[PDB]
């Protein structure tokens, strides 16, 4: 029942698509922080704290 | 050999002339009877072979593979009965036809006294598998998977054909007996190096070799249960059988040319066993475990010593049975949860205790617990490698440790802990699934009583 | 195990026992429904001490979030009964 | 456990939690009951000397030195109740907890035994079926617009109503099902 | 004064030693309130779908 | 601090429901309705079915099949001491060299 | 006809009958545990016969009964070795297991799956007997892995508990680390001696090289929880107390030591491997006693005691005294099994409480457990003329009278003192003071199962040392003359341990509180070994397993090289080829070009 817009995507560049990505992952825009835009395929996915 | 080939062919008109609700029963019964008949090929000789005719011959390397191929079809039918319920009679008959054609091609491939006939059947097996994957697979990636499973294979197999005909233009024959008796050394030349590569790469890609294994996870994950069973159990062993046959003309060039493949396999077994530790999908984990086991078989064949060949034969049979059982267990979970994500359905021991026992025994055989034939092949290959070089023991022991780690991780994640609360559609296990699991596992524990049946021609 | 299946009466009696052995409360004025803050004039430190005494006397731990809002002996008994699934 | 959590912990709650933790760890250090009582009275006294501080900045500078001191002397192996999240019998009996819906998959020969139990189960299922339709409407009308702010649930308001989302709290397996 | 605890990758900072919790602001409080609001909305949706007697399958999880 | 009135009321209602469920979990005097259908003495029979029969089978198998092949059962060649005599030959091993016995 | 072979095989065979009946009706009843216990007791009383026959004569056999596969010049057969070690260890293991099962009939009475638990215990016993009596390396490997799998199943008995599953996987991991060396040794012996049978290995190895013995030592270190691979044994206390008492206390954990005892003819011909074994044993016993003297879980203290005793056993092996190590194995079985008996009794009486801070005055509250634990502690620390004396005293004398490391000797003496220290710690904190348990007292010892099971091992721990020491033939030259102080060294260090630890324990009553020191913290967190080594390596493995192998190479670069490059190149070439606008002017211009080029190049 998941649509295409609810899947992970590419790294966000503008604050508008940053807000869209934060809204997609059900978390605050101020708390949303993607992985650094490197060659790794992290894309658009939140970098949550490394706590176990 | 026709006393096995003709009944397998008669399976087709019998399937197509059956009632709409008798296809599974008739197919299962007659495939079981064909397996029972094929079981009499195991009476092998200490001398040359069972040379039935100019076209077909049997060997104590070919006989276990033939018996496993004949035994796999009834299990595949039992596994396919469930998810094909809502489909028309003509399409179910077509599915059973694809399975029967695959068995026929595999049977003729394993005997195949001619190398060109072996190549033709070895490539004819490609079509039924591709149709099964790209027609009766569920996800949208299946098409892509099929493409990979196709082109990789042909990318390896097209040069081989050229090499093959070249050999017959120089030797005058491609009959395996004449090739074995009239074999001559290969001089260290660039032309001979490329002939060696053309002979080896086709079988290397279907093991698969570590660098060339990309097609396998896709093809095994997107295939239906019967497709995954036949891919893991029999189709992966075609490369090993072909290498064991073809390395007779590649001496002494194998001594130099084996090094890159030996390094690739010895490091890739560690790499793929480590990959299994971080896997979110059951089928992908089982596929990577298959890659590791076949890497060990590649090492065994490349070392080309008697203990290597015996261990490789034993490991091929044991891996076929164990991987088929593991895929069947994963599919039993999937048909209930429809997700194929390992972390989703948890604590299934408290709800399915007998299925938990089946999971435990499958993990134990995958873990290579003695005196299983899995460990017999493992240990024979490891001892041969140790004689080849004492430093292989580090890589082999590390692979054993990681294998145990990921097997028990797979068992603990799915069976232990607490059940998922929101999942309430976990129905009691059917008699069909339990019978399938027993029919996988009893042959293994019963073969450990008579190992010489699966130790190959160098026993 | 051989642990008796404790009942509500036992829990009530044991809670009141522990409370009457707290000498900052006079036992004769104590009652099951008496509030800790106002009916007995106890500080929140006294309340957490009482929770610790209940924990040590029943052999299990009450989490801080649940413990910090238990202000009557009756509701302490009710919390223990719900945790231990007591019938009568 | 049962109570819904808040958005934050107030200063008083933090102080009380530190009090409980320090007392428990002092009990771990002071094994004997008389020694523990003496040192716990001293510990309570040391809390009490700043009970009446009016400066919030002062009180927040306090509790911080206090939690640092606690982390310094915290008895790295404190006593844990056996059933607590660190105890030796924490999740011992989770493997015996079977969901109630599994009984729906029992064979009729299995349900032939225990007929009274399954009759009462049918009554409970009917009650759940009606109460759910009432509960959905009650929760929809009582929730504030824009979604809930705290995961606290209301009780029943009318005579025949049941508390919303009650089935999986009432039908817990047991603390020790077997 | 006591010896200082130095956090690491595999031994993180305790919650009670975190300077951020001692530095409160109205913006911090509203951030906590709206985090709790998101969590409560998700919990309400999950429990509404979980307690439903008509539901007879796996509850789909977009996050997973 | 403490419970809000709504929290009290919800806890009380849930408590009553939970206690009624828990009471309903009990068993009636007839609840295990069992469907009946069929188609030194204990120690004496145990020592026969679990000791005597296995030792009979194992002794037969060892004496008549395992010992049939060579080298299957190999013993220790028992120790020989001075002054001993041998059953098979009958000869007597000579004594030792009469060492001085003092203390 | 010479009943030695028939009876020594009938023991192991009748041990397997309840496993056959595990599908019968009795397995569905409540009489199954008693059936298993009775079978084990009958097996013990039947195995008492070969012990008598050996003690009378010294009778020895190899029984190669079933011929399994033959590998060209190598023949593999089901062969049993029935030497002194096997015929002496089997009755001890059967006696201990009989007591364990009788105890479990009371300890695990409320467990819904008790028949299964009993079945699991019998399977472990069968695998252990397979390990002990094996004549070739393949059979001994079968037993080696079987006991490990049974340990994994029995540690994770409560599979809903996360910690139990974690501990079981930990045990599997460490035992696989040892399995690496086991497989190395097997491969070496096959390649060089052309055999896995013990007879050919001994015949063809007059001066054994380093690799096979180092592999054997690595396997022994893995399975007996030596210093490098130690933490799994204390972690294994997650299982039920009978499992801890039988497997991880007296029977399974000695298996590694047993292996080095089984290969002692090759160990005495190598000098470096002996030094390695001695140093490993010394560091293990010291470190584990140091960890023990400060623990609060009673089962953890007894597990660290077991680890220290195993380290002492391998010290004895390293000083080239294998028969003495075997005797210590036999005595330790008795008294450590009874020590877990008493610990489990205390835990059960106090409502599953395992912390000694909540165990108060039990000297009078429960007296039979008290006396059994006093006797067990006396036997463990070494009390003249008890069961542990006849082993430990000779161990200490042999270490003092040998050409060894000075450091290893010092650490062995310190470990003896610390053994006394943790024994008095247990007694003082569990039995002496005022009660510290919750007010509702449910203490009860009055069950004949518990009393009888404990008292059988009690009579063992009192008299078995004397009986066995006076019944076995002498297998080494003794140390008849010693300096007067150096003969007393064990008693002196043990009494110093009691006195110093008791004095330090008596200060806990003082109305004075201080913060702990660095040494206390080091001792309490187990040298910080479980922290660092369970966080740094595992993470650094798992992270890589996702970052490099799974993503960087498999999902990115292997795709980039072969398939993606081919697809890109074919895509671009197809675009270039098929993009003509349909203008025949360009077509015929190319025709002129090609025609002109063709005529000139060829000729
Ligand atoms: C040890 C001697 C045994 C002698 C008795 C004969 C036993 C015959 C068994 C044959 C194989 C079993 C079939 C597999 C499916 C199980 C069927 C089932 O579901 O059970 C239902 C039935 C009813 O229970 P339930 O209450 O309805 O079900 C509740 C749940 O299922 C919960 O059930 P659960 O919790 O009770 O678990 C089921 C049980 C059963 O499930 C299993 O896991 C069984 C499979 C384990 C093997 C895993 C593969 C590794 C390779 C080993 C290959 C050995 C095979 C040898 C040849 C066999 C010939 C076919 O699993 C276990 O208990 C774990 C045991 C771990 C054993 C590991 C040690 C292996 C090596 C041992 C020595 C072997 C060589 C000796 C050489 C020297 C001596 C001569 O339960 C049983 O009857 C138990 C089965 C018997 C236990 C097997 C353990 C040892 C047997 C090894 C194989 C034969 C040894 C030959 C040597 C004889 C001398
Ligand atoms: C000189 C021989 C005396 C050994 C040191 C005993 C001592 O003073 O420890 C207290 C003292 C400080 O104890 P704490 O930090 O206040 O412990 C807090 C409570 O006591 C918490 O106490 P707890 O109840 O939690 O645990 C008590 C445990 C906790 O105490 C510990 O932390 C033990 C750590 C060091 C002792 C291990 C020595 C090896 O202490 C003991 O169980 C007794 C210590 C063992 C003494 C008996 C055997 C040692 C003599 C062996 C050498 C001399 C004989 C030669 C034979 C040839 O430890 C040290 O100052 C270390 C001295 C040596 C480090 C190098
Ligand atoms: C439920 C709890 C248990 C209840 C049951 C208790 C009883 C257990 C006893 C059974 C297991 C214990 C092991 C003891 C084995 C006894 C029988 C064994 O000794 O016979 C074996 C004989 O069995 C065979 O060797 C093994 C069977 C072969 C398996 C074929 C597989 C069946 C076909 C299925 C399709 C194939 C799928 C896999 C493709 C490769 C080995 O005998 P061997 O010394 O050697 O020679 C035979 C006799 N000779 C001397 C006259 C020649
Ligand atoms: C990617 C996933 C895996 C896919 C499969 C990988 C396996 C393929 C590896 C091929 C096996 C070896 C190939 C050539 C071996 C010859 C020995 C050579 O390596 O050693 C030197 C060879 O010297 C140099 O190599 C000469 C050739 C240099 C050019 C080769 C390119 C180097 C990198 C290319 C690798 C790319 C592989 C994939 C291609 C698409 C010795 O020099 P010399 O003793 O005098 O001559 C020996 C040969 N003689 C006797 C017949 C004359
Ligand atoms: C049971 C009740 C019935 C009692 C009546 C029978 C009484 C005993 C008479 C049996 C007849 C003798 C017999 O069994 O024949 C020998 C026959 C062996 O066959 P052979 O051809 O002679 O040699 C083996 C290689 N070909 O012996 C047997 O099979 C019976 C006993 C076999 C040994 C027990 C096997 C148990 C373990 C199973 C295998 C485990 C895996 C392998 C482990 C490898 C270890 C290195
Ligand atoms: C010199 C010529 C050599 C010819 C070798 C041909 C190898 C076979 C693969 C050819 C692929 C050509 C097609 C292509 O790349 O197009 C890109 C195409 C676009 O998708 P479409 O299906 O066209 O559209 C559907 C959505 N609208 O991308 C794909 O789909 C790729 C999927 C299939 C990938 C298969 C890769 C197989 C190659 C594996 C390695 C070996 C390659 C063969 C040569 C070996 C080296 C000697
Ligand atoms: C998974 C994708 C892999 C794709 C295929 C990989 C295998 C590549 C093997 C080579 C392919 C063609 C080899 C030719 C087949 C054998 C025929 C032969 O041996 O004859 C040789 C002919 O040898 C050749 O012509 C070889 C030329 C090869 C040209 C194509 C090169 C392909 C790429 C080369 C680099 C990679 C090589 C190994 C790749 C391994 C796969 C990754 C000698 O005969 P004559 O010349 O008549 O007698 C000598 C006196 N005149
Ligand atoms: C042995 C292990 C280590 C131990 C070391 C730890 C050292 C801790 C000692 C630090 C001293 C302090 O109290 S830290 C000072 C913290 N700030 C304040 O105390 C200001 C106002 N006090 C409150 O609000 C309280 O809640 C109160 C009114 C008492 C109850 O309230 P109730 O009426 O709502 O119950």
């Amino acid at each position: 029942h998941v649509t295409k817009d609810m899947f992970p995507g590419p790294y966000p560049k503008t604050p508008e698509e940053r807000a869209a990505a934060a809204k997609k992952y059900n978390m605050r825009v101020e708390d949303y922080e993607p992985y650094p835009d490197d060659g790794m395929g992290y894309g658009d996915y939140p970098k949550l704290p490394d706590r176990s | 050999m026709l006393k096995i080939i003709i009944p397998t062919t008669m399976l087709l008109p019998m399937t197509w002339m059956s009632k709409h609700n008798m296809i599974w029963i008739n197919a299962t019964v007659h495939s079981l009877l064909i397996s029972l008949i094929s079981l009499s090929l195991l009476n092998q000789l200490g001398e040359n072979s069972l040379n039935f005719s100019l076209t077909f011959f049997s060997d104590s390397l070919s006989a276990p593979l033939l018996v496993l191929t004949t035994w796999l079809l009834p299990l595949m039918l039992m596994a396919s009965q469930s998810h094909l319920s809502k489909e028309t009679t003509t399409r179910k008959k077509l599915y059973i036809t694809m399975l029967i054609l695959l068995q026929l091609f595999l049977i003729m491939t394993f005997t195949a006294t001619e190398l060109i006939l072996f190549y033709i059947l070895f490539e004819a097996t490609l079509v039924p598998t591709l149709i099964i994957i790209t027609r009766w697979g569920n996800q949208t990636e299946r098409l892509n998977a099929g493409l990979y499973f196709l082109f990789y294979t042909l990318a390896g197999s097209l040069p081989l054909l050229v090499a093959l005909v070249y050999i017959q233009n120089t030797t005058g024959s491609l009959n395996f007996l004449i090739i074995h008796y009239w074999s001559h050394p290969l001089s260290n030349s660039w032309s001979n190096i490329f002939m060696w590569l053309a002979c080896i790469m086709a079988f290397m890609v279907k093991m698969p070799l570590y660098g060339l294994h990309l097609w396998l996870p896709k093809a095994h994950v997107e295939a239906p249960i019967a497709g995954s069973m036949v891919l893991a159990a029999v189709l992966l062993k075609l490369g090993g059988y072909g290498m064991m046959r073809i390395t007779t003309i590649l001496n002494p060039l194998t001594n130099y040319m084996a090094y890159p493949f030996l390094m690739l396999s010895m490091w890739g077994m560690i790499m793929t066993s480590s990959i299994c530790l971080r896997q979110t999908d059951l089928k992908s984990l089982i596929a990577y475990s298959s890659v590791s086991h076949m890497a060990l078989v590649i090492v065994a064949i490349m070392i080309q010593t008697p203990w290597s060949f015996m261990g490789a034969t034993a490991l091929m049979i044991a891996h076929g049975l164990t991987s088929s059982m593991l895929f069947c267990l994963a599919n039993t979970n999937y048909e209930r949860v429809h997700s194929r994500t390992m972390i989703l359905a948890r604590g299934l021991q408290t709800l399915l205790p007998l299925m938990a026992t089946w999971w435990l025994v499958a993990s134990l055989t995958n873990l290579a617990l003695p005196p299983s034939i899995n460990l017999i092949g493992e240990l024979f290959i490891i001892t041969a490698s140790f004689s080849w070089s004492n430093i292989t023991i580090i890589l082999m022991g590390m692979n054993m440790m990681i294998t145990a780690l990921y097997s028990l991780y797979m068992l603990i994640t799915t069976q232990r802990g607490k059940y998922t609360h929101h999942i309430n559609n976990i129905k009691p296990s059917f008699t069909r699934e339990n019978a399938l699991m027993a029919l996988h596992i009893l042959p293994l524990l019963l073969l450990t009583l008579n190992p010489k049946m699966i130790l190959g021609p160098l026993y | 195990s051989d642990a008796p299946p404790l009942t509500l009466e036992a829990i009530k009696d044991r809670v009141l026992y522990v409370l009457k052995l707290y000498d900052k409360i006079d036992p004769e004025k104590l009652s099951v429904n008496s509030h800790f803050m106002k009916d007995l004039g106890l500080d929140s430190l006294d309340q957490v001490e009482i929770i610790m005494a209940m924990e040590d006397e029943f052999g299990f731990e009450i989490p801080d979030i649940d413990a910090e809002k238990l202000m009557c002996p009756q509701e302490i008994v009710d919390y223990i009964a719900d945790k231990k699934d007591v019938y009568e | 456990a049962f109570s819904a959590p808040a958005a934050y912990l107030t200063h008083q709650q933090k102080v009380l939690r530190l009090y409980k933790r320090a007392l428990r760890h002092l009990e771990s250090w002071c094994v004997h009951r008389d020694k523990y009582r003496y040192f716990a009275c001293l510990m309570r006294a040391r809390f009490d000397e700043h009970k009446n501080e009016k400066d919030m900045v002062k009180a927040t500078q306090l509790l911080r030195q206090a939690e640092e001191e606690f982390w310094y002397g915290q008895h790295p192996q404190p006593y844990i109740f056996p059933e607590s999240p660190g105890g030796t019998s924490y999740e011992r009996y989770e493997c015996y907890k079977v969901p109630e819906w599994c009984l729906d998959d029992w064979h009729p020969s299995e349900k032939a035994m225990y007929p009274d139990y399954f009759a009462k189960r049918e009554q409970w299922k009917r009650l759940r079926r009606e109460s759910w339709e009432r509960e959905v409407k009650q929760l929809q009308e009582e929730t504030p617009p824009g979604g809930p702010r705290t995961e606290a649930l209301p009780p029943a308001r009318k005579e025949g109503d049941l508390p919303p989302l009650w089935w999986h709290i009432v039908t817990r397996p047991r603390e020790r099902p077997m | 004064s006591f010896p200082k605890y130095k956090p690491s990758r595999l031994a993180t900072l305790p919650a009670t030693l975190d300077p951020a919790e001692y530095d409160i602001s109205p913006e911090t409080r509203k951030a906590q309130a709206e985090r709790l609001a998101i969590r409560s909305r998700l919990k309400r949706e999950y429990l509404l779908q979980y307690n439903d007697p008509n539901r007879l399958g796996v509850i789909e999880d977009p996050a997973l | 601090s403490g419970y809000t009135p709504d929290e009290k009321l919800r806890l009380q209602q849930l408590r009553e429901l939970r206690r009624r469920w828990l009471k309903d979990q009990e068993l009636s005097p007839r609840e295990p309705v069992l469907p009946p259908r069929r188609v030194t003495y204990r120690h004496s029979i145990f020592a026969v079915t679990h000791v005597l029969i296995p030792v009979w089978i194992i002794h037969y198998y060892l004496k008549y099949h395992v010992t049939a092949k060579p080298y299957t059962v190999v013993e220790r060649k028992p120790r020989i001491f001075p002054g001993d005599t041998i059953l098979e030959t009958g000869e007597v091993i000579p004594l030792m060299k009469e060492f001085p016995d003092q203390h | 006809m010479n009943p030695f072979a028939s009876l020594t095989l009938t023991t192991l065979t009748i041990l397997t009958i309840p496993i056959m009946m595990s599908n019968s009706n009795i397995y569905k009843t409540n009489l199954y545990p008693n059936y298993v216990k009775t079978t084990v007791s009958y097996a013990f009383t039947l195995s008492l016969v070969p012990l008598l026959m050996f003690m009378h004569t010294g009778q020895e056999m190899i029984i190669s009964n079933w011929h399994w596969m033959t590998l060209q010049t190598v023949e593999l057969s089901l062969s049993f070795k029935m030497d002194y070690f096997s015929v002496m260890f089997i009755p001890v293991a059967l006696f201990v297991t009989w007591s364990i099962m009788e105890f479990s009939m009371w300890y695990m009475h409320s467990d819904p799956f008790i028949n299964r638990f009993f079945k699991y215990l019998l399977l472990f016993l069968i695998t252990m007997m397979i390990l002990v009596t094996a004549n070739n390396l393949f059979q001994l490997f079968i037993g080696w892995e079987g006991v490990g799998i049974m340990s994994f199943l029995l540690i994770g008995w409560w599979h809903g508990r996360t910690d139990a599953n974690t501990a079981a996987l930990q045990a599997i991991l460490y035992n696989r680390i040892g399995d690496i060396g086991f497989v190395l040794s097997m491969a070496w012996f096959l390649t060089h001696s052309n055999a896995w049978d013990l007879q050919q290995i001994f015949m063809l190895n007059n001066e054994c090289p380093n690799m096979p013995l180092i592999g054997l030592l690595l396997a022994a270190a893995g399975k007996s929880a030596q210093f490098g691979l130690h933490p799994w044994l204390p972690s294994a206390m997650e299982g039920p107390t009978p499992v801890s008492a039988l497997l991880h206390s007296s029977t399974m954990v000695v298996a590694g030591v047993f292996l080095l005892i089984r290969f002692y003819p090759l160990m005495e011909t190598n000098k470096l491997v002996q030094t390695m074994t001695l140093c490993l044993g010394a560091i293990t016993t010291l470190f584990t006693a140091l960890c023990a003297i400060t623990q609060n879980d009673i089962k953890k203290i007894v597990a660290f005691s077991t680890s220290s005793q195993l380290g002492l056993m391998m010290v004895t092996i390293g000083i080239n005294q294998p028969h003495l190590a075997f005797l210590h194995i036999c005595m330790h079985a008795f008294f450590k099994a009874m020590l877990f008996m008493c610990s489990g009794s205390i835990i059960h009486s106090l409502n599953d409480e395992q912390d000694i801070r909540k165990m108060g005055g039990l000297y009078k509250a429960m007296p039979f457990t008290t006396t059994a634990l006093i006797i067990g502690s006396l036997a463990l620390t070494g009390m003249p003329y008890l069961t542990g004396f006849y082993s430990k005293d000779l161990i200490i004398e042999a270490v003092n009278m040998s050409y060894t490391n000075a450091w290893a000797l010092l650490m062995t003496l310190i470990a003896t003192s610390l053994t006394a220290a943790y024994s008095t710690r247990i007694i003082f904190f569990a039995f002496l003071g005022k009660p510290r348990f919750p007010p509702l007292v449910l203490i009860n010892e009055n069950n004949p199962l518990l009393i009888n099971s404990i008292k059988r091992l009690l009579i063992g721990s009192i008299f078995a040392g004397f009986i066995i020491s006076n019944n076995i033939p002498p297998m080494t030259v003794p140390n008849t003359t010693m300096p007067l102080y150096m003969k007393m060294t064990a008693l002196i260090v043990t009494i110093m341990g009691f006195m110093l630890a008791l004095e330090l324990n008596n200060t806990t009553y003082y109305l004075k509180f201080k913060y702990p020191s660095q040494t206390y913290k080091f001792s309490n967190m187990l040298g910080y070994y479980p922290s660092i080594m369970h966080r740094l390596p595992t993470y650094h493995n798992l992270s890589m397993s996702q970052k490099s192998a799974s993503s960087l190479l498999d999902l990115i670069w292997l795709e980039t090289i072969l398939p993606k490059t081919t697809s890109f190149i074919q895509m671009k070439m197809s675009i270039m080829v098929s993009n003509q606008k349909g203008l025949i002017k360009l077509y015929f211009l190319s025709f002129l070009i090609t025609i002109m080029i063709s005529m000139t190049l060829f000729n």
